[PDB]
């Protein structure tokens, strides 16, 4: 994706606010909870029976922290995102390999997410310029 | 079908949305607009800059339309009947602007209400607005 | 909701299909398999292979069930109620997966009724899977 | 996107007998019946009033066989699809600017439309050729 200086900006100060321990569990914690079905990707994650659960589990936990380190790939190579992923992918084998809607579905999550950490700080143009990089990873990683 | 559980849910997050929500449909909108510019294609004729009172009557509306579902959400086909044959028959809305509107009022609720937005609140918020959208989208033809 | 020319289009159809309807479940889905080999992973224990006893078996059960929708097909909720629940709540089917059968389906009857796949009626048969679908996904937890 | 060699004989092959003055206003007026907000995206292609009407329409059947040029574009330069299409997006403004769902919808208009002309022959292998060709130019179309 090419994104506009002033949209690279709202995304890049906000992004150095962002809790990495923390806000890549709770989105991808959400996506389990919010769209049940996704918990089969992940069945050897343990026990994923309740929102509580869900959201505690330490390896949601775990590769929520992998899912914003590929957010902060993505923002770094936004002209080759095939090629920042392509060894992310590869890596593991079929894993990835799910519908493209379930990637938006997460990046949607992960958008609810800031939101709710942010509050007014994650303004309507502010959403508009992650909305752009949330769909470019989403394409990338289903590919 | 919405449980006994996301009724609730749901009544509680308008509750303390309170008389805030016609300023909430307003930034959802908003937020529309800007994420999703080809939605702008069915507004042509409004402004739709930061602070129009187009988008501010329109907000109110919308927000109205969803008090009313929840306010009849066991009797959802009946209650949005006028709106499902305007947005489906008259105005021909794409049915994927329903999730992409959906998905701003969800980062409007996050936005504003911190302590309410929790992961079963979520749940329960996405269900039914995709019930609405279901509804709108119901009468094609 | 499907209109009175929606259910006799559908009842029509399946009149024509007749005694083949077994045998084009099972060719719809291999059509999904081969099409979109994600859906293999819901079937990693059958034999996934033309001529598979294993999916003309499966294959009659999905038509099967679709013949007793249409024979309710104004109790659909009430008469897929233990698919919803095996689909949604135990098997956790992703939601697309039912708009790629729903495609290999019609494929399947456009490919074997040149005459009854007009335009109208492939808009009914379309409404028709897409409501069984959306009864079949109504049940996730 | 990478055809095996029996996969582009199996789209090949069917390709060579369609007939390019019909099959593509049949996809592009069923697309219009089937969903008919995709009618908005053509008002100015005259009257879309009944199935019968919408099949009949000239500006339809003619504009049905640019779509098959451009299946046949896509087809020659399945490696390179963005190229072959950029031009042809750009020349719109921005008529192509609808969401990706209705590109991969025509597409399995088409598939469909395939189905009804070839019957038997278009086998589940052949199917499945095609799919993969209708998502790469649906992705390509819609960039
Ligand atoms: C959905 C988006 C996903 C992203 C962005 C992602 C990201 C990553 C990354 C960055 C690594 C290795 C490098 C590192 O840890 O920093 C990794 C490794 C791994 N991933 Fe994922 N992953 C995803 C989904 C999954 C799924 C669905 C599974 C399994 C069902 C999975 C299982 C694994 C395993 C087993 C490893 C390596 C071994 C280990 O660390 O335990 N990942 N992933
Ligand atoms: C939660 C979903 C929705 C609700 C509850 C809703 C509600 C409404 C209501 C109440 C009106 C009537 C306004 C009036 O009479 O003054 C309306 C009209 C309209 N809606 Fe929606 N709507 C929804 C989704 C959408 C979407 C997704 C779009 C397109 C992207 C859309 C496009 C329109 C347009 C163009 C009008 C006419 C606006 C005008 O010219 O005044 N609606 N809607
Ligand atoms: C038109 C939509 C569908 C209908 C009418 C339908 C019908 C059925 C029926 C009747 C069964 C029970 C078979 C038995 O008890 O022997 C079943 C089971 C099953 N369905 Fe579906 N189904 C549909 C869609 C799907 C889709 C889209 C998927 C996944 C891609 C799926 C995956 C499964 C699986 C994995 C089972 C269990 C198979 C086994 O282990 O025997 N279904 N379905
Ligand atoms: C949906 C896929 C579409 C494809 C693949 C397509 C294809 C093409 C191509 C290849 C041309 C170049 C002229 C030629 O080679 O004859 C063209 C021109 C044109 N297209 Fe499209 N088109 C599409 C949709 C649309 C839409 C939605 C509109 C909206 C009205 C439109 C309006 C036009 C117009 C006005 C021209 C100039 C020539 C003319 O028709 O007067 N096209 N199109
Ligand atoms: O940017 N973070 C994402 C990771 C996976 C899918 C979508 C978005
Ligand atoms: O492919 N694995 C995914 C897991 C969660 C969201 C999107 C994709
Ligand atoms: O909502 N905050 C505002 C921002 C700019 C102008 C007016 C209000
Ligand atoms: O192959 N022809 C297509 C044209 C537009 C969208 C999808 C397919
Ligand atoms: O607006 N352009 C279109 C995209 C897909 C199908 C038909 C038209």
């Amino acid at each position: 994706v090419h994104l506009t200086p002033e949209e690279k900006s709202a995304v890049t100060a906000l992004w150095g606010k962002v809790n990495v321990d923390e806000v890549g569990g709770e989105a991808l914690g959400r996506l389990l909870v919010v769209y049940p079905w996704t918990q089969r990707f992940f069945e050897s994650f343990g026990d994923l029976s309740t929102p509580d659960a869900v959201m505690g589990n330490p390896k949601v936990k775990a590769h929520g922290k992998k899912v914003l380190g590929a957010f902060s790939d993505g923002l770094a190579h936004l002209d080759n995102l095939k090629g920042t992923f392509a060894t992310l992918s590869e890596l593991h084998c079929d894993k990835l390999h799910v519908d493209p809607e379930n990637f938006r579905l997460l990046g949607n999550v992960l958008v609810c997410v800031l939101a709710h950490h942010f509050g007014k700080e994650f303004t309507p143009p502010v959403q508009a310029a992650y909305q752009k990089v949330v769909a470019g990873v989403a394409n990338a990683l289903a590919h | 079908v919405l449980s006994p559980a996301d009724k609730t849910n749901v009544k509680a997050a308008w509750g303390k949305v309170g008389a805030h929500a016609g300023e909430y449909g307003a930034e959802a909108l908003e937020r529309m607009f800007l994420s999703f510019p080809t939605t702008k294609t069915y507004f042509p004729h409004f402004d739709l800059s930061h602070g129009s009172a187009q988008v501010k009557g329109h907000g109110k509306k919308v927000a109205d339309a969803l008090t009313n579902a929840v306010a009849h959400v066991d009797d959802m086909p009946n209650a949005l009947s006028a709106l499902s044959d305007l947005h489906a028959h008259k105005l021909r809305v794409d049915p994927v602007n329903f999730k992409l509107l959906s998905h701003c009022l969800l980062v409007t609720l996050a936005a504003h209400l911190p302590a309410e937005f929790t992961p079963a609140v979520h749940a329960s918020l996405d269900k039914f607005l995709a019930s609405v959208s279901t509804v709108l989208t119901s009468k094609y033809r």
